[PDB]
RNA sequence: ACACCAUGG
RNA sequence: AGCGUGUGCCUACCCUACGCCGGCAGGCGCGGGUAACCCGUUGAACCCCAUUCGUGAUGGGGAUCGGGGAUUGCAAUUAUUCCCCAUGAACGAGGAAUUCCCAGUAAGUGCGGGUCAUAAGCUUGCGUUGAUUAAGUCCCUGCCCUUUGUACACACCGCCCG
RNA sequence: AGCAGAGUGGCGCAGCGGAAGCGUGCUGGGCCCAUAACCCAGAGGUCGAUGGAUCGAAACCAUCCUCUGCUACCA
């Protein structure tokens, strides 16, 4: 056991590297996003949400049990 | 009453009263105070002959002189609500074999009488024997 | 996002600022979390901010709801403590109340040396359980003479 | 193409 | 879904619909059933779909303990059982060893019978979702048949030498 | 009194600065129809005491104490 820290809201940093990471995935799910970050998970979900709104990125796939996104659908 | 408080002129009482009215209220509206066990027991409770216990306490708490108590009324009848004329009065509750005494305090109120009177030694332990232990066994 | 304080420190425990509100005042004795969410409903508080993102005032109104529940309109039987033994009164006791009460329901009933007093004293179990084959702390005994 | 295997109210 | 049980011959109790009251356990009222006729089209759990939590002994886990409210009974204290608020322990896949198992089987999952005034962490049955590995051998623990050796026959847990 | 060696788990001991274990014993369990042998878990520590160096020691340095072997054997 260690100390897996994680925020629960963003700072600017990560703010920067959220509106910033789009391009860089392929795969987007709210768990390479929570571990590549320092991302609570409950707060991956929301930042995402937002993206999505923002068509930057596309569902490809929700379930209950699991979410997925993709690039752009370009490219 | 024996401490600062616990039914004195300082406040505290037993539900929201003191013994005093205690003594001047009447089964029913007494058992609207007792714990849920205590009503029902009231409620269905025609107490049958265990009337004997309730008499046989006063009529002792009478003859007794002034500033003395009474000697010991002994029984059998170990689950009896104490109720709150049964306060002061000197009982024996029946063990098994012995009857050891109790002085009626008036926090034993809505208790059990048998719940002073334990029936077994407090265990201490010996030594442990020739079978205690699954290695322990072997005589030649 | 919201940027400012999180951690507070409410009547003599520290509430961690991160948890959701509801999850986050439990960390109060006497307080479980099926009363917590009476509280903060009665509170009117949103369920989806955490500790960090409620100010001064809010947090007022929240403790003034848990110490005077009766009045805020909680029922009679959600408190902790109900005609209490010495007084009648309904309540839930909170956070330093609970080790009081708690003390002062073990010195009642040893004093006059109920069969739960004497059972507390002795350190043993006070409900019906058997004690022959649990709790078992104690250290091994040999044979050997 | 062979390690060690004693004893019995 | 499937196997079932249901007014009791002394004995003295049964399964419950539907209305109303109460947060809950429960209470009152008024019908059906001696049963493919009523509970009952037995609206079972896992599963299925959608929301919150986020690797933290955490909302995992639910021991121990405080306070209160009902039902059974002649009687509930050493708390019968049941409900509510509260308290929130060990435990992060378990050493040497060792058990059961071959297809609707292992395991997960709930439901009836028995005991039963009240009442399964038991047992006896029932279905429901439903694998991995084998088609073998005599190595280990044992079993059956033949040949062979014995100083054993209370029979190798035997007998016996200093 | 002197020299040399040692002082660590009940007992014998290992431990060339990044710091507590080994053999045996004790308590308990495993294996077998039993018992010994054999297998595994647990408890047990002022690392002789006192100061100092070192970023840090049981270990290095200084003083003292306690055991063992050998000579000295000493109004
Ligand atoms: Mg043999
Ligand atoms: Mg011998
Ligand atoms: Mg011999
Ligand atoms: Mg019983
Ligand atoms: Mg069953
Ligand atoms: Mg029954
Ligand atoms: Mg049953
Ligand atoms: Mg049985
Ligand atoms: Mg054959
Ligand atoms: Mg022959
Ligand atoms: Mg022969
Ligand atoms: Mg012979
Ligand atoms: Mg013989
Ligand atoms: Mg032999």
């Amino acid at each position: 056991r260690d100390k897996l820290n994680n925020l629960v809201l963003f700072d600017k940093a990560t703010y920067d590297k959220l509106c910033k990471e789009v391009p860089n995935y392929k795969l987007i799910t709210p768990a390479v996003v929570s571990e590549r970050l320092k991302i609570r998970g409950s707060l991956a979900r929301a930042a995402l949400q937002e993206l999505l709104s923002k068509g930057l990125i596309k569902l490809v796939s929700k379930h209950r049990a699991q979410v997925i996104y993709t690039r752009n659908t370009k490219g | 009453v024996e401490q600062k408080k616990k039914r004195t002129f300082r406040k505290f009482t037993y539900r929201g009263v003191d013994l005093d009215q205690l003594l001047d209220m009447s089964y029913e509206q007494l058992m609207q105070l007792y714990s849920a066990r205590q009503r029902r027991r009231l409620s269905r409770g025609l107490r049958r002959k265990q009337h004997s216990l309730l008499k046989r306490l006063r009529k002792a708490k009478k003859e007794a002189p002034p500033m003395e108590k009474p000697e010991v009324v002994k029984t059998h009848l170990r689950d009896m609500i104490i109720l709150p004329e049964m306060v002061g009065s000197m009982v024996g509750v029946y063990n098994g074999k012995t009857f050891n005494q109790v002085e009626i305090k008036p926090e034993m109120i809505g208790h059990y009488l048998g719940e002073f009177s334990i029936t077994y030694k407090p265990v201490k332990h010996g030594r442990p024997g020739i079978g205690a232990t699954h290695s322990s066994r072997f005589i030649p | 996002p919201e940027k400012f304080q999180h951690i507070l420190r409410v009547l003599n425990t520290n509430i961690d600022g991160r948890r959701k509100i509801a999850f986050a005042i439990t960390a109060i004795k006497g307080v479980g979390r099926r009363y917590a969410h009476v509280v903060l409903r009665k509170a009117d508080i949103d369920l989806t901010k955490r500790a960090g993102e409620l100010t001064e005032d809010e947090v007022e109104r929240v403790i003034t709801i848990m110490q005077n529940p009766r009045q805020y309109k909680i029922p009679d039987w959600f408190l902790n403590r109900q005609k209490d033994v010495k007084d009648g009164k309904y309540s839930q006791v909170l956070a330093n109340g609970l080790d009081n009460k708690l003390r002062e329901d073990l010195e009642r009933l040893k004093k006059i040396r109920a069969h739960r007093g004497l059972r507390h004293f002795w350190g043993l179990r006070v409900r019906g359980q058997h004690t022959k084959t649990t709790g078992r702390r104690g250290r091994t005994v040999g044979v050997s003479k």
